[PDB]
Parts: C-alpha cells; structure tokens; sequence
C-alpha cells in the first residue's frame, strides 16, 4: 500500500503498492485527460506514460 | 521509513510474508526453521504447537 | 485480454499522431496503419484494430472525424 490518501487521487471524479510512470497517484482517467493537452506530467519531472 | 516517505512503493508482499520462525513441537515420543506463508503461518504453528488440534481451534 | 486492451490504447496512440500528422490518406490506410501499430504489440482481429483506432477519441486524449466513416483525425 502506497501512502497517498486514495480518497482523492486527482481531478476524475470516478475515486481510487502500484508503480506507474509519475508516481502521483491518479487514475487511469486523469491520466489520460491531463495528457490530453500536455503529456509531460507535473509532478515527477520525468516523462509520463502511464501503466498498469 | 513508510511514514517519513509518504507516497513512496517501498513495501514488502501482505500476502508473501517471510518469515522462518522456530516452532516449539512436543518432542520425539531435530529442530529446524520451516518456510511458511504470512496467512498460513498461524493454523502450522498451532498444530505444531500441541497434539490435539481440531477445526475449531 | 485485460492486457491487450490496456495496451490497445498505446498502441493507437502512435497511430493517431500518425494521422494527425497526416490528415490526409486513404479510408482503408488509416485502418491498415492502426493494425501494422499493433501487429508487433500483439496479434489483434481486424475488428479489434478498427475498434482500437476508433476509440482514440473516446480515450479523453484527442477527437475524430465523423466525415469520413474509416479515416479519423485526432485534434490533439
């Protein structure tokens, strides 16, 4: 289990250890809405592609 | 360290817990660490712990 | 299947850059693209390929074009 508080992971409105690509704690949705604009993440500093 | 490193995957398995563990038997009527599971750790050492076991216990 | 349909999104992702770039190729190249894209991730039915491009815009990313029925344009 990752301590990040899954009772909000990120702007989805659809609710929420697991490794991904930016290690922020979002849902497969929020993933693919904030990248649907830029598909550089901004919590990591590092590409974001998503996994899993 | 998990709660001084919040958010970070740094855990070990729930479900695979190691562990090697000395059971205490009622002897010959010798002694060696035995590889069991977190979850299943528990019914072995009780069965081993004493003769008489049943489902209950 | 779980991971051929997680993956099926990746794999249009390149596709639908592909056409974005594009914009302008044959009905069926659009569709033959998609399944050449993810003929090397997995071995996917036509139905499955067209399914997989189809549904780039569904996945919250880009948009598509509903002038023509086999060719899709993505905005983003």
């Amino acid at each position: 289990a990752w301590d990040i508080v899954v009772d909000n992971c990120a702007i989805c409105r659809n609710h929420i250890v697991a490794w991904g690509v930016c290690n922020h704690a979002f849902h497969f949705h929020c993933i693919s809405r904030w990248l649907k604009t830029r598909q550089v993440c901004p919590l990591d500093n590092r590409e974001w592609e998503f996994q899993k | 360290y998990l709660a001084k490193h919040s958010g970070r995957q740094l855990t070990l398995q729930h479900h695979m817990g190691s562990a090697d563990l000395n059971a205490t038997f009622y002897g010959p009527v010798r002694k060696h660490i035995l590889q069991v599971s977190t979850f299943q750790m528990t019914i072995l050492m009780l069965f081993n712990n004493r003769e008489k076991y049943t489902f209950e216990e | 299947q779980k991971v051929d349909d997680d993956r099926k999104h990746e794999i249009e992702a390149a596709i639908v850059r592909i056409m974005k770039s594009r914009k302008k190729m044959q009905h069926n190249v659009l569709v033959a693209e998609v399944t050449q894209q993810l003929k090397a991730r997995f071995l996917p039915s036509p139905v499955v390929i067209k399914k997989r491009i189809e549904g780039l815009i569904e996945r919250e990313y880009l948009a598509r074009t509903p002038e023509d029925r086999k060719v899709y344009t993505y905005v983003a």
